[PDB]
RNA sequence: AGCUUUGCGCAGUGGCAGUAUCGUAGCCAAUGAGGUCUAUCCGAGGCGCGAUUAUUGCUAAU
């Protein structure tokens, strides 16, 4: 609370079904996307 | 599948085996009624005429022609072999069986990929060509 | 455009889709805010706080070019506007159709 | 004031012309019957003479009040029928039946628009005895013209035989009572017909093509609207050059049974069946063989270009190696996976930076930068 | 007598581009090909197909 500078609250965090299930099509469209793909790219695409 | 050349008795492979030199000889043995079978004849409708050039495309149905079920192991519903120059062209796959493909798949391309790839492995004069994909599993996840 | 549009305060703070604040430090910042009220946790009275999160459906498909124009108009010269409801207006090709 | 007075020889000739006519549904039950044409036609013309000049006078009036709806509503007529009715106060725009039967529905609807911001102040009572008779003047004489429409429609059957069977009497009467007389419009490049009557409709924030640019009489014929859209205005220039082919020969009246008009719709319907006409049989070539053990080449200063084009530039082969064991700090975070390897690397190198090369220069094709020089 | 303009030929020197050249006993076309600005204006080729190492030859190595 600025105007007193007290702990006065709680925000708890969580990541929405949204974005894990738009991650795991990601990872599955970079898996399906593999016909001849190097390993390095692959695995380029899953640390980017 | 009804609009490739079929033959009928076995005679008639043999010859179309042996009257071509200069293509491959691409032969869907099998059952065109099969729901299998019907599902690549199909595919090889979709590229007969692109292929022209260096395949021709054949049907057997093993029932009609009952010669060549034991020496080549027609017990699959559907089989596809490849013949170059009167010399059966072995083409390592991802599956086990280095001998036909005896599945039916979904891919113009990849078809042609594959007979491009054992005509250019005939020319040279080998007898077993590899193929580019691997199936050794579907690449489904 | 949005040279101009920050050079004159054409958009309000409360319209961010994408500030110099990042989404998570507008998270951040968004959730500041709602502590920072002044009874904000209070409910002796009864009072009580409510939250609506939506989002306009399909706002995009429903916006008509003329009306474009003219609300345009209002904020730039009448030929850029004309022409950014102009490219608006264009065949869409497919493989096709 | 003075515009209404003028225009009182010519209500005296128009009721003239309304004798006549009336009179040709009776005589066609010294004076011959093709002069009943010609004057009609002068007369009609002159009626559009007076009806462009009492527009702008509505328009210097009307300004007034809305000095916007002019940019709006292009149309002369329609401009009269919008400032009868939208009257000085504008708040008559709302779910409004009549101002539908003149404005589109986009048009209407910026016109409200323009309407809610407005400048323009009330009329007094003087403005409104001069607006509105006006306006009632204007729709008399719209009455005129198309009272004469009918009557010039019916009569180019014989007036003009070809040029009335290739597009119909009724845009047959459009286009020759706008051109000012048939022996006017034979000295017309066809170029010149297809626009007669073009209206340069505005565009409600739409693309110039949506609203038909460049669009005449001719364009909205019943015979080039039985085409597909992409067809129409091919057909529309080859509709008009026979109109005017047909033309011509009616200006000096040979082939009065229409056997150059009859050879000019087959033509037509030639080329219409012949663009209709569906695609041949084209076949499908297969796919090369592929290649044989080697092929003999050429080479000279274009396989030189070539070898420089797709050369290794040794900025590109520098960035090819990519040093070993040395970690360095991911650059481009948006796309990983891309290191410049021993381009501006401290591991090796040059000492001084690997230079630019020139050969490796985008460049545009000759036909896209022949457009560039065109649009320019 | 020279000077000089324009088109078409023959060669010569040099520059530049190879996502482009070429064919048309295929079709249509100044009786209008084709039209985005500017259209009571513009106004010459366009389309479809075929050849192709994105014009084609030799010599030269391997």
């Amino acid at each position: 609370n600025e105007v007193t500078k007290e702990r006065t609250a709680q925000c708890f965090l969580r990541v929405d079904d949204e974005s894990m299930q738009r991650f795991h099509n990601r990872v599955r469209q970079i898996l399906m996307a593999s016909g001849s793909t190097t390993f390095t790219k692959i695995v380029n695409k899953w640390n980017t | 599948s009804y609009m490739l050349p079929h033959l009928h008795n076995g005679w008639q492979v043999d010859q179309a085996i042996l009257s071509e030199e200069d293509r491959v000889v691409v032969i869907r043995f099998g059952h065109d009624w099969d729901p299998t079978c019907m599902k690549m004849d199909e595919v090889l409708y979709s590229i007969a005429e692109k292929v022209k050039n260096f395949a021709v495309i054949y049907l057997v149905d093993i029932t009609e022609v009952p010669d060549f079920n034991k020496m080549y192991e027609l017990y699959d519903p559907c089989t596809v072999m490849f013949f170059f120059r009167n010399k059966h062209i072995m083409i390592d796959l991802g599956t086990g069986n280095n001998n036909k493909i005896n599945w039916a798949m979904e891919d113009k391309q990849e078809m042609v990929d594959i007979i491009e790839t054992v005509y250019r492995g005939a020319r040279k004069g080998r007898g077993l060509v590899v193929s580019p994909k691997d199936y050794s599993t579907k690449y489904r996840y | 455009l949005w040279y101009e549009a920050d050079k004159r305060r054409l958009f309000p703070p409360w319209i961010k889709p994408a500030d110099t604040e990042p989404p998570p430090l507008l998270v951040y910042k968004w959730c500041q805010g709602i502590n920072n009220l002044q009874d904000v946790w209070e409910t002796s009275e009864g009072e009580c706080n409510v939250m609506l999160e939506s989002r306009f459906e399909k706002m995009y498909e429903k916006i008509d070019l003329t009306l474009l124009n003219r609300l345009l108009r209002l904020i730039v010269d009448h030929n850029i506007a004309d022409y950014m409801t102009a490219k608006n207006n264009v065949v869409i090709n497919y493989k096709d159709m | 004031a003075k515009l209404w007075d003028s225009k009182m020889f010519a209500e005296i000739m128009m009721k003239i012309e309304e004798y006549i006519s009336k009179q040709a549904k009776a005589s066609e039950v010294a004076a011959p019957e093709y002069r009943v044409i010609v004057d009609a036609n002068n007369l009609t013309v002159e009626i559009e003479n007076e009806l462009n000049i009492i527009h702008k006078f509505i328009r210097d009036k009307y300004s007034k009040r809305f000095p916007e709806l002019e940019s709006l509503v292009p149309n002369a007529l329609d401009y009269i029928r919008t400032v009868k009715e939208l009257g000085n106060s504008l708040d008559k725009c709302k779910n409004n039946e009549n101002l539908q039967q003149i404005l589109t529905n986009a048009t209407i609807m910026v016109v409200s628009v323009t309407a809610s911001t407005t400048q323009g102040q009330q009329l007094s009572e003087e403005e409104l005895e001069r607006l509105e008779e006006a306006c009632d003047m204007a729709l008399e004489l719209n009455a005129s013209k198309h009272r004469i429409y009918e009557y010039v429609e019916s009569r180019m059957s014989f007036i003009a035989p070809n040029l009335s069977i290739i597009i119909g009497a009724s845009t047959a009467a459009k286009i020759m009572g706008v051109a000012g007389g048939l022996t006017n419009l034979s000295k017309m490049p066809a170029c010149n017909i297809m626009l007669l009557g073009a209206q340069r409709k505005t565009l409600s924030g739409f693309s110039s093509t949506s609203v038909l640019p460049h669009t005449g009489y001719i364009y909205h014929s019943d015979i080039v609207q039985s085409l597909p859209p992409d067809l129409r205005r091919k057909a529309a220039r080859l509709v008009a050059a026979k109109c005017t082919l047909a033309a011509r020969v009616d200006s000096f009246h040979e082939s009065t049974e229409g056997k150059v008009g009859y050879e000019l719709k087959d033509e037509i319907e030639r080329k219409f069946d012949k663009w209709q006409e569906p695609p041949p049989v084209k076949q499908v070539k297969p796919l090369p063989a592929p290649l044989d053990g080697q092929r003999k080449k050429r080479g000279g200063r274009r396989y030189r270009k070539m070898k420089e084009r797709l050369g290794l530039t040794e900025i590109r082969k520098q960035a090819n190696r990519m040093s070993f064991g040395e970690i360095e700090e991911d650059a481009y975070q948006e796309d990983l996976g891309f290191s410049l390897g021993h381009l501006g690397k401290s591991g090796s190198g040059r000492v001084r930076q690997t230079q630019v090369n020139e050969a490796t220069k985008a460049r545009i094709s000759k036909t896209l930068q022949r457009t560039l020089q065109k649009q320019s």
